[PDB]
């Protein structure tokens, strides 16, 4: 099966630079033309640029808003595609996708990598329990959660029981506080009887700040 | 540049009913040499890249269910889901590849399930002692598994209505049961929290009268 694995996104200051990578398998890389496409948070899809095969000259072309600042390249010996992003602007904030399909029908997409362009500094979150109680139960089911407060930039990943607990989880979209920091909550609904057995732990990872926190969530 | 315009911006259809979405191009994408329209449709679910559904305006991608079909020609196109399934909730994009640089996408149409009214389960969570030690108190109200998305949450502290000190966010429509969940956070100073009953009052179509969920800090 075709695979396209991206990496390289993160927080960068305006005027700074970043290199994204897209590692491919499952097709003849040297015969593929590639496109990068981006999607700003909550917005639509915007083409970024294209690179041809070496047979077709290896030529690149770019969307007008990034021309002169971005450079696409390819390393056929590593089956990896790159996007070098210079002179970064706040409006470059987006999830960046590598794609391929030659006629431009975008049939294969990487998973996306988020680039945030901002002058604000990274900050890891504080993690607090949302304790289950008589006030969070109905019909044999109980809700419990974690509140992930005051972090920057997006994203955080919230797991439960180191990933072993997945059903009944709702991780809400972060809200932007007037402080310029994000907060979110993650809740899970479980059988009330399992609260007398089981420890519930929320595992919070904020990769931009290298912050990992595990918080036990006990009834109150 | 060929501009792609989609309508409507959002469509809600009952399970098993027909859903149709429109796409218009600012100029024809029909090539007279062959007799092909250079138009594709994509489906994008939360947290995922877009997925190719239809190309040449009407050819289904391999592996795409039969209920997806495309039609139209020249300047105006439609995508049809002949029997909408709960998992089909997604944003759908058209794309032209007739006039390369730049390939362009429509703005997207959000397809949602219309289902019967479902009232929320309302739960409330007090602040943790760990957060109180830091100077702030967050109280969280959870509305779980409700439909439609519209809901009003009012916070009261010692029966006094609050404003300006809460934020909320809502999940995307559940791909299984087509409901929503909502989290609202009331943020107060530790001092203010210690000087006062905390209540979340919820108004929603599925309720005959507002539901109030509350606790007494004295007994947490």
């Amino acid at each position: 099966e075709v695979q396209l694995v991206e990496s390289g996104g993160g927080l960068v200051k305006p005027g700074g630079s970043l290199r994204l990578s897209c590692a491919a398998s499952g097709f003849t890389f040297s015969n593929a033309w590639f496109n990068w496409v981006r999607q700003a948070p909550g917005k639509g899809l915007e083409w970024v640029g294209r690179i041809k095969t070496n047979t077709d000259g290896g030529t690149t072309d770019y969307a007008a808003p990034v021309k002169g600042r971005f450079t696409i390249s390819r390393d056929d010996s590593k089956n990896t595609l790159y996007l070098q992003m210079n002179s970064l602007k706040t409006e470059d904030t987006a999830v960046y996708y590598c794609t391929t399909g030659h006629i431009t029908i975008l049939d294969y997409w990487g998973q996306g990598t988020l680039v945030t362009v901002s002058s604000a500094s990274t900050k890891g979150p504080s993690v607090f329990p949302l304790a289950p109680s008589s006030k969070s139960t109905s019909g044999g089911t109980a809700a419990l959660g974690c509140l992930v407060k005051d972090y920057f930039p997006e994203p955080v990943t919230v797991s439960w029981n180191s990933g072993a607990l997945t059903s009944g989880v709702h991780t809400f979209p972060a809200v932007l506080q007037s402080s310029g920091l994000y907060s979110l909550s993650s809740v899970v609904t479980v059988p009330s009887s399992s609260l007398g057995t089981q420890t519930y732990i929320c595992n919070v990872n904020h990769k931009p700040s290298n912050t990992k926190v595990d918080k036990k969530v006990e009834p109150k | 540049d060929i501009v792609m315009t989609q309508s409507p911006d959002s469509l809600a259809v009952s399970l098993g009913e027909r859903a149709t979405i429109n796409c218009k191009s600012s100029q024809s994408v029909l090539y007279s040499s062959n007799n092909k329209n250079y138009l594709a449709w994509y489906q994008q679910k939360p947290g995922q890249p877009p997925k190719l559904l239809i190309y040449w305006a009407s050819t289904r991608e391999s592996g795409v269910p039969d209920r997806f079909s495309g039609s139209g020609s020249g300047t105006d196109f439609t995508l049809t889901i002949s029997s909408l399934q709960a998992e089909d909730v997604a944003v759908y994009y058209c794309q032209q590849y007739y006039r390369t640089p730049p390939l362009t996408f429509g703005g997207g149409t959000k397809v949602e399930i219309k289902r019967t009214v479902a009232a929320p389960s309302v739960f409330i969570f007090p602040p943790s002692d760990e957060q109180l030690k830091s100077g702030t108190a967050s109280v969280v109200c959870l509305l779980n598994n409700f439909y439609p998305r519209e809901a009003k949450v009012q916070w009261k502290v010692d029966n006094a209505l609050q404003s300006g000190n809460s934020q909320e966010s809502v999940t995307e429509q559940d791909s299984k049961d087509s409901t929503y969940s909502l989290s609202s956070t009331l943020t107060l100073s530790k001092a203010d929290y210690e000087k006062h009953v905390y209540a979340c009052e919820v108004t929603h179509q599925g309720l005959s009268s507002p539901v109030t969920k509350s606790f007494n800090r004295g007994e947490c």
